């Protein structure tokens, strides 16, 4: 059984590629830089 | 006190493990010039599991980095962490490995005893205690299934008691690099059965698939592809290395998951995976990690786990966690999905807990799974063998370096007899 | 000899650097081509007087002697609980405007030695000071004097 | 915890949804980015953020893309903002058959993912209209796929009714009469607005000449916040969301009521004259203040639901209700001597900053199921008859799968709907 | 998400499509060498509709020049083009760009209906594209001869495109002499005015407006029956060097000059005309009770002349982005009965094609009748 997909997740088919300023396929997830922040190791 | 020896070999194993000794670096807070910087003193009491000592507080890893080329040791020293690795344990070969498992295994069979065996016994005897032996070879190359996989039958000849744990990189037909992959990978999984009890399986299509469906990055390099395995390898020893609630180790993961001496080919996973844009919109709690854990899209060996019943299923956990719901959704998923587990075995799930979450997270849950649909990996690589053997087409590279036709027939004559056990108990 | 600013290369964050592209003269359309869908709608959660009548009419002063026709509220008729279990002040007819009225220094002085409380002169001056500090506008009230004497 | 799902579908429902989530965010302490320095509409994540319960599904790319670049981009789940490829071109067989069929597996999981998160869910708030291939045809895709799954649950849709005298669409009445073909089966409260009256409400009371569309999204914004105040604010006389299917609809195909909101006023008229409780409900019934284009003097009111708000006292309400029901002008129906229904809450009328309204202490929202809207159904099939006679504009609806076998089947069903204002309007003996 | 393939076929179409690319490039902020200028973020959001980009800030259109070409490249904006598709093969280049495209909707072919290159090669190439992409809209802007060749040409074209624009140079000349006081009509001015009339209806495809209507929606709205599709353009806020300071600018003012008879592109007669469908596309920042009230007020002033047996005889569209320079502008487009006179003259000027033209004239007659 297959499970649902959105638009432009896999890119196993070959697509033309734009700079992410142009509002194209899969723009938002590459617009946002991945973010992380930590303070220290917690206690037990 | 329970020190772990990691054997990194090949062009693979010196660029897969080159990410593996980075998450060991920050989860113990190790600077890339040797000394420890930090504040919390929980993570230098068990520093000796991975880090030997010297003068001036400097910590070098217990590491073996070998190849038949000089190629990749001009790259692992060229990374950010290259000064950390030990100077003598880069064991060189001035010639080239050259794609074949014939050059490394029998021509360079007598070379590896001076090369790797004399550095291991220099090292592994020098530790105040030992636990096991963990090697990462590429099945489809020349050094990993050459120098490395003969050593898997060499140290195991010396010490039979310990535990072998091979994160093995079996190739896939869709994303391919070399056309003779039935000639270097089929000729090593016959050796893995006798000599490696805990045998993982890593693929190269399912790893891109995870960085397509889940992390949504569109042009993934190898470095992003190698932290989904470098988090896995560091995330399985989270109880040999840190305190917690219910600690487990590499015998306690093998008693639960190996019912029979030849039914021992696992497959991995890693729970908390979510995209680059929706970080904060997902609540990382217990019932969402175990919903990520079990499905087909998350699991790192490129197989569909629905065609084959799990005989046994393991796990591990980290982070400040309440036990009740952790033990409760794994009561449900055995019960609702009775079709996708075997009968005749009462329990099928193992859980183990730690105390510290990884760097920049709150929870984690590495997945290890023995299913009887790993024969899907081992039918396609024998489907293409004898459909190529009948024209004998690329045989004229292998009769010229010291192995016969007659050991070629036996490596697949037991390959089916592996699959003849998974199919019967299905 | 160069500028101190060199931009990133895309709306994606942390791109490799690139120079700032020059907008030529008479080709700046930013001040003229603003949008109209969400640009008119800027309500940030991080002011004006109030119009109408209150339902209690406490803002208007209360009349002394009421007409029969007066049905406009003033708040002096308290709750039915305060009519069914009244204080003894309400039981015999002294109420909250007689509490809150501005009395005199001699009135409070006559109140002190005749209500059963013997007070020093400095204590009376301190009580008046504490009552005027307790009251926002500042005067002598029965509630304020009793509250300051009870607290201090 | 009487939550609802608030989809915004089509173009004519999403700029209101811009103004809808302005008014919810400014009401509370929630910032645009969702950090509070609410539980009906908002899911909260423990980092410090709040996330609304709203999925913004439309085929048109730019109106969703103007939000992801807009000032409210740090509010929603960015997988809720769902877009297909090409617009539905105001064609029913493009917004329900050829392009709308591609996106229904995704949005069946997305209403399921939100409802598995919610605890005491009480229904839906879809926002559509009655002319769109992707606004009126496509909302009848997101309706029949839920009653087969969720079934008995309270659905409140705010649908821009096609006006008597103005419009902008051309092939509109071919699928508006197809919208009602299934929303009679599966809608339980389908509120409606003509914008033509709000064009003239601004011209008389509000001292407004030249009004935009941004002003009408705010007044439609208040009516949604008037009906949803009884979920987020406890009052003296609550009205909850299952109670709307026993107050209002008397026979299972008479569920189309009006709406207005009385003290729409500027800052120079409200200063001059007061506002009691006995005159903001007198201003409800006057024919110059209903927000839908209709003349109520030819119509007998069936069941008002006066929603009060702010600083009101319940004897002032019942003093006013008996002054009005004795009036010789406004007529009622004899078999409903009950008639009215009040709702009193302790939360005031809000104001948007930078707006045109004044700070009024009291404001009401009467939601009158009436008679008079039947003669606005006399014109919506009179318009349908003329195009369909000569087979005009049919050559495109037959382009993408639809045939002639349904267009007459819908007309009799909208003919049968006009009859059901005559079996019940002609009084028994 | 709408897409466009632009082909200049025949000489007059070549020089009008050159001005088309110059107009869209100045409205989108590209230096003619190809570099992008990014003063506002709305310029590059939907450049994917008409362009594909290159490495290093260079952009290049989706346009094929097939038939002069050295003169065009020697002209103002020749350097933007791809020098590999200057075909003079057409099948290979049209599938190349249409296969590199993602989801296609429509085609902009500039030709004429009076000559040996714009007509026969136009009909051939529209056949050769409709045989390849049967689900798109061919906006084929055209020039027909003055009523004071086409019968060979049009009788496959009326089957295929349905988006042609055919009134011409006599009306253009009289517009220039009267409503502009423009002393010397140069060819480039008429190319400019036609090109701005092209660009007026391409803002719902490129910018987020207010009432967003793309080309398929325009087709469904305008065309009642599948053979009544020849349309009438016009651009409203045009005046002289003097009369600007004497005129004012409002939506009721531009309504006057978008329904001005002397402004429309027609040497025709709205006093003998009856508009089946009208669309007025506005650009700017304008209130909309003014738009809708003025719409139905100017429909209220003429009950006879807008068509009977249709309730709403008009349609408005509006975008949030005006032209360059002008604070707001309008473009009126119509589908009237005031156009068969050109057909009558061009038919009074093979034989089954003439019979099909008589069929189309009788089609207008039998639908204008009660
Ligand atoms: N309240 C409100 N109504 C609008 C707005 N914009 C357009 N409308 C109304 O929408 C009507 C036509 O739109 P619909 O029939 O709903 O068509 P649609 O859903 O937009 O479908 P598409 O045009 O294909 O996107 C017009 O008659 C307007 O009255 C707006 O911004 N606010
Ligand atoms: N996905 C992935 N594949 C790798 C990586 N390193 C090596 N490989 C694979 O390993 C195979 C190459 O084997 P190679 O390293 O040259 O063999 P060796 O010379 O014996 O070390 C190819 O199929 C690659 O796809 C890696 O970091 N990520
Ligand atoms: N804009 C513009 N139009 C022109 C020019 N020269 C000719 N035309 C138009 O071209 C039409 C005739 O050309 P046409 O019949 O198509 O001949 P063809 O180009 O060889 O196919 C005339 O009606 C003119 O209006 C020019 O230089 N500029
Ligand atoms: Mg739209």
């Amino acid at each position: 059984a297959v499970s649902p997909q959105s638009s432009s997740t896999p890119s196993w088919k070959i697509e033309t590629k734009y700079s992410t300023r142009v509002l194209t396929g899969n723009w938002t997830e590459e617009r946002r830089k991945f973010i992380k922040a930590t303070e220290k190791t917690p206690q037990t | 006190m329970r020190e772990i020896v990691h054997l990194q070999a090949g062009q693979c194993g010196n660029q897969i493990g080159a990410k593996f000794w980075e998450v060991i670096s920050d989860e113990h807070g190790i600077d890339p010039t040797g000394t420890y910087h930090g504040d919390s003193d929980l993570q230098l009491e068990r520093i000796n599991v991975y880090y030997n000592e010297a003068t001036g507080g400097k910590y070098v890893p217990r590491a073996v980095l070998v190849d038949l080329e000089p190629g990749t040791m001009d790259s692992v020293r060229s990374g950010p962490f290259g000064q950390i690795f030990r100077p003598d344990n880069f064991v060189f070969g001035q010639s080239g490995a050259g794609n074949n498992w014939a050059k490394g295994h029998y021509t360079e069979g007598a070379e590896l005893v001076d090369s790797v065996l004399d550095v291991v016994r220099k090292e592994a005897e020098s530790c105040d205690c030992l636990q096991g032996f963990q090697l990462t070879h590429s099945l489809g190359g020349g050094t990993g299934s050459g120098m490395g996989t003969l050593l898997i039958s060499k140290i195991r000849e010396e010490y039979p008691d310990r535990i072998m744990n091979t994160f093995s990189v079996v190739p896939s037909p869709k994303v391919s690099d070399t056309v003779v992959e039935p000639y270097n990978a089929t000729l090593s999984v016959h050796q893995l059965v006798e000599n490696t009890d805990e045998t993982y399986c890593i693929d190269n299509e399912a790893l891109y698939d995870i960085c397509f469906r889940t992390l949504k990055l569109t042009t993934p390099t190898y470095g992003d592809l190698n932290h989904l395995v470098s988090a896995t390898m560091s995330g399985v020893t989270t109880c040999l290395r840190f305190p917690g609630q219910l600690n487990a180790d590499l015998r306690k993961l093998a008693v639960n998951m190996v019912p029979f001496p030849r039914l021992h080919f696992f497959m991995p996973g890693f729970a908390p995976l979510t995209s680059r844009g929706s970080q904060q919109y997902r609540a990382l709690t217990v019932p969402e990690l175990t919903q990520q854990m079990f499905d087909a899209k998350n699991m790192m060996a490129a197989c569909d786990p629905r065609h084959g019943r799990y005989l046994t299923v393991a796990a591990v956990f980290r982070g400040r966690m309440s036990m009740k719901e952790v033990d409760e959704q794994m009561l449900n998923v055995q019960n609702k999905n009775s079709s996708y587990f075997v009968e005749w075995i009462p329990n099928n799930v193992k859980t183990a807990v730690c105390d510290i979450p990884p760097r920049g997270l709150k929870m984690s849950a590495t997945f290890i799974g023995n299913s009887t649909a790993i024969q899907e990996l081992f039918k396609r690589i024998s489907e293409q063998f004898t459909a190529m053997f009948r024209r004998k087409a690329f045989l004229h590279w292998y009769t010229g370096e010291g192995m016969d036709e007659m050991e070629f027939t036996e490596a697949e004559s037991n390959m089916n007899d592996l699959v003849s056990e998974y199919q019967q108990y299905q | 000899l160069l500028k101190p600013e060199d931009i990133v290369l895309k709306e994606p964050g942390s791109s490799e650097k690139t120079l700032r592209t020059l907008l030529r003269p008479s080709d700046k359309v930013s001040n003229h081509y603003k949008t109209t869908s969400s640009e008119i709608s800027a309500v940030v959660g991080a002011c004006y007087p109030t119009y109408g009548v209150p339902t209690i009419r406490s803002d208007i002063p209360a009349p002394l002697i009421r007409r029969v026709s007066d049905r406009t509220s003033y708040g002096e008729e308290g709750n039915a609980y305060s009519l069914l279990h009244p204080t003894i002040f309400a039981q015999k007819g002294v109420f909250e405007r007689d509490f809150f009225k501005t009395r005199s220094k001699q009135e409070i002085s006559e109140i002190l030695c005749n209500i059963g409380v013997k007070l020093s002169e400095d204590e009376f001056e301190n009580v008046w000071n504490l009552a005027s500090k307790k009251h926002h506008r500042g005067e002598v009230c029965v509630e304020n004097i009793r509250s300051v004497l009870d607290e201090l | 915890m009487r939550e609802c799902i608030s989809v915004h579908v089509g173009q004519a429902g999403v700029q209101i949804g811009n103004a809808c989530w302005e008014l919810y965010c400014l009401e509370h302490g929630i910032q645009p980015d969702g950090q509070m320095p609410f539980n009906t509409f908002f899911s909260e994540t423990g980092a410090g953020k709040h996330v609304p319960r709203a999925v913004f599904v439309d085929l048109e790319p730019t109106v969703i893309d103007e939000v992801r670049t807009g000032t409210y981009r740090q509010l929603f789940h960015p997988e809720q903002l769902i877009t297909g490829k090409e617009d539905a071109a105001n064609n029913y067989a493009r917004g329900h058959y050829t392009i709308g069929k591609e996106l229904i597996d995704l949005v069946l999981d997305r209403i399921r993912k939100l409802a598995d998160q919610c605890t005491g869910l009480q229904g839906f708030l879809i926002f559509h209209s009655f002319g769109g291939g992707t606004g009126s045809g496509f909302t009848s895709l997101l309706m029949e796929r839920l009653s087969v799954d969720y079934g008995k649950k309270s659905k409140l849709e705010f649908s821009i009714y096609p006006a008597p005298q103005v419009s902008t669409a051309v092939v509109e009445p071919y699928n508006s009469i197809l919208t009602t073909h299934t929303t009679l089966e599966h809608s339980d409260c389908a509120f409606m607005v003509d914008n033509e009256a709000i064009y003239d409400i601004c011209r008389r009371n509000l001292d407004i000449e030249r009004p935009t569309y941004t002003n009408l999204n705010r007044l439609i914004g208040q009516i949604v916040s008037s009906i949803t105040a009884s979920l987020r604010f406890d009052g003296a006389l609550n009205v909850d969301l299952t109670e709307f299917q026993t107050n209002l609809v008397p026979y299972p195909r008479i569920h189309f009521p009006l709406a207005t909101y009385a003290p729409v006023i500027s800052a120079e008229k409200a200063y001059h004259e007061q506002l009691s409780v006995a005159e903001i409900t007198n201003a409800c019934f006057e024919p110059a203040n209903q927000m839908v284009k209709c003349d109520p003097r030819h119509g007998k009111y069936m069941a008002c639901c006066l929603l009060y708000r702010g600083d009101v006292v319940p004897k002032d309400v019942n003093a006013a209700i008996a002054t009005i029901k004795t009036k010789r002008t406004i007529q009622f129906v004899d078999w409903c001597p009950t008639g009215f229904k009040v709702g009193i809450n302790y939360q005031p009328p809000t104001v948007v900053p930078g707006g045109d309204l004044a700070k009024v202490q009291r404001a009401v929202c009467m939601l009158s199921n009436t008679t008079a809207i039947a003669e606005a159904w006399a014109r919506l099939d009179h318009k349908f008859d003329l195009m369909y006679a000569k087979r005009a504009f049919v050559h495109w609806y037959v382009g993408e799968g639809m045939e002639e076998g349904e267009f007459s089947e819908a007309r009799e069903d909208m003919a049968a709907l006009e009859k059901d204002y005559e079996e019940v309007g002609m009084d028994s003996v």
